[PDB]
């Protein structure tokens, strides 16, 4: 109420990282060169969606405990509005308490994005059957985000860290089964007064 | 006598309601008077005291009638809501309005980019000294006409401050460009005085005459207007 | 007398979304994008700016200690006594600040892109629902001009405080998933004689 919990999350990549470009025009311009462009700014810095990864982590883990969290991931499935995940990240008619920012890179695309050759090899002949260039983010690339919890509760920070420990195990972004997206999160939280700027 | 001409265009759209959920197609001179009086009170000008006078009979504001790609003003089509310039048709009409649903608030506007006539008829030349100042403030910041001025709807920008003189009409038979105050005229017209110093929003209603009507009057000087025709 | 003018240039730091209010243009765009971005007919992006500045000062001043009128509530009708109703509006007298829409400097073809947003299942880990929403690219420079008449001493500082609250929470929509984080650069000017 009178405080906000600001979780400054700094994430390093322990693996090549791919998250796909969403922007039609940028993707269409890049498919002249690379069939799988990476999601960037016009400031030329890599953007990663972060709220949905945290929500997916907490729904799978809190449903694995047996708590009555809903699933906001099926087709047509609506948030119920009574879970701890619905309180932390939102419901239809109830805005989320966590203002999860995008994972914005510290470096620019020339430093951390590399165009990479990926293949499909025929099983019998052991020869290349398909080739495709795709952009990926290098290892050791640092990304920063801020998760700003409004109306702070007790569990929240630990919940976020627990969700981060899910993303440290599985990954963030795309091509997660192939080995991509393995990352390491470091947390620096701070409880701050919501009237910090009025002075 | 003189007049300041202008090709006043809309940066953001304007919302002026009428009765019967009708939204006016173009901005009217009443709205310009209501805005410029706020300007003159806000800049501590003396004519603001005349601005709260609805029968000063100088500084009369002609309606912000839209301008075409023909270079001419849309003359109001006789006994009709829509307008039609004398060169070609290019007919304005309602299509320029858009139904808006914004956070519960359902309203309408008229889109941006269209140009409208500035025509401030001024009689007293002493008033022209303040008139140059108020057209010079708009020149720098802009004027807001409509609802939700504080939300930003209605931002107008002049592109041609021209202080070119004019002369009154000639023929007794004149076409009514804007709605005219003529009692027992069977065309209801509504406007208001706000009086922000002493509150009491007014919502003054009347039964004047409508636009687009040829009427003969020898005793005519030319908030109705006189078209020479 | 001397009205306070605040030129607010805004630089987009994470993609911006503000949904389009006009039903006909939204219906026209619904074919290409499920969520069209709020656009003018001069092909420029306008952003609502009054309400975010208001709600910033509402939450900051409410938890500060100065009691205010919670607008955007169930009834949301404000008083005419507290500080926010003396700045951003009251149910009676007009608000002392006229907050222009954050118009963009650039055009639709230069800042506005359509994007694939997604909903992924948590067991199959595949896209359940896909939709196409429009955003504004980062580094896009918008401009607005705040007009505080009858200037009190705690006016420019309060507007700057609210802009810092907007720089950290965001302007527009989809604010919790990371859309809307921006920077604000501010210049001020009193005008006396014309
Ligand atoms: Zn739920
Ligand atoms: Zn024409
Ligand atoms: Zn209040």
């Amino acid at each position: 109420a009178k405080t906000m919990k600001k979780i400054y999350v700094t994430m390093k990549t322990l693996s090549p990282l791919y998250t796909g470009e969403v922007r039609r025009e940028d993707k269409e311009a890049a498919q002249k060169r690379v069939n799988f462009p990476v999601r960037k700014t016009a400031t030329n810095k890599v953007l990663i969606p972060f709220k949905g990864a945290l929500r997916s982590a907490l729904e799978i883990m809190l449903k694995a405990k047996g708590e009555n969290v809903c699933d906001t991931g099926e087709s047509r499935a609506r948030p119920c509005g009574r879970c701890v995940t619905c309180s932390l990240f939102g419901s239809m008619g109830r805005a989320g308490r966590a203002s999860v920012d995008f994972l914005i890179s510290n470096d620019t695309k020339e430093q951390i994005v590399r165009e990479s050759t990926h293949l499909r090899i025929e099983r019998q002949t052991k020869s290349a059957s398909d080739t495709f260039k795709g952009e990926e983010v290098i290892e050791g690339a640092t990304f920063t985000a801020t998760i700003t919890i409004s109306n702070p509760q007790e569990k929240d920070l630990s919940l976020i860290q627990s969700a981060l420990k899910f993303i440290e195990e599985n990954g963030i972004g795309g091509w997660l089964n192939k080995g991509y997206g393995r990352v390491s999160f470091e947390v620096k939280s701070e409880d701050v007064a919501t009237d910090r700027f009025l002075k | 006598m003189k007049e300041i001409k202008g090709i006043l265009e809309s940066i953001t759209g304007f919302s002026i309601p009428l009765d019967n959920g009708e939204y006016a197609l173009y901005p009217a001179g009443r709205h310009l008077r209501g805005a410029i009086g706020y300007i003159a009170f806000n800049l501590d000008l003396p004519i603001s005291s005349k601005f709260l006078d609805f029968d000063f009979d100088d500084i009369i504001f002609r309606d912000l009638l839209p301008i075409s790609k023909c270079g001419k003003i849309f003359y109001p089509e006789k006994n009709s809501n829509s307008l039609k310039c004398p060169s070609c048709n290019e007919i304005y009409g309602s299509s320029v309005l858009r139904n808006i649903m914004a956070r519960g608030l359902s309203y309408k506007e008229v889109i941006e980019g269209k140009k409208y006539r500035l025509s401030i008829i001024v009689k007293d030349e002493k008033y022209l000294n303040e008139m140059e100042a108020i057209i010079r403030y708009i020149l720098s910041y802009g004027i807001y006409l409509g609802n939700k001025v504080s939300k930003g709807y209605g931002k107008f920008k002049i592109k041609e401050y021209s202080i070119v003189d004019i002369l009154p009409v000639k023929d007794s038979e004149v076409l009514l460009l804007s709605d005219a105050i003529i009692d027992n005229g069977e065309k209801d017209i509504v406007f208001s005085k706000k009086e922000i110093s002493s509150s009491k929003f007014e919502i003054i209603r009347k039964r004047g005459k409508a636009k687009g009507d040829i009427i003969r009057d020898n005793n005519h000087n030319g908030f109705g207007e006189i078209i020479s025709l």
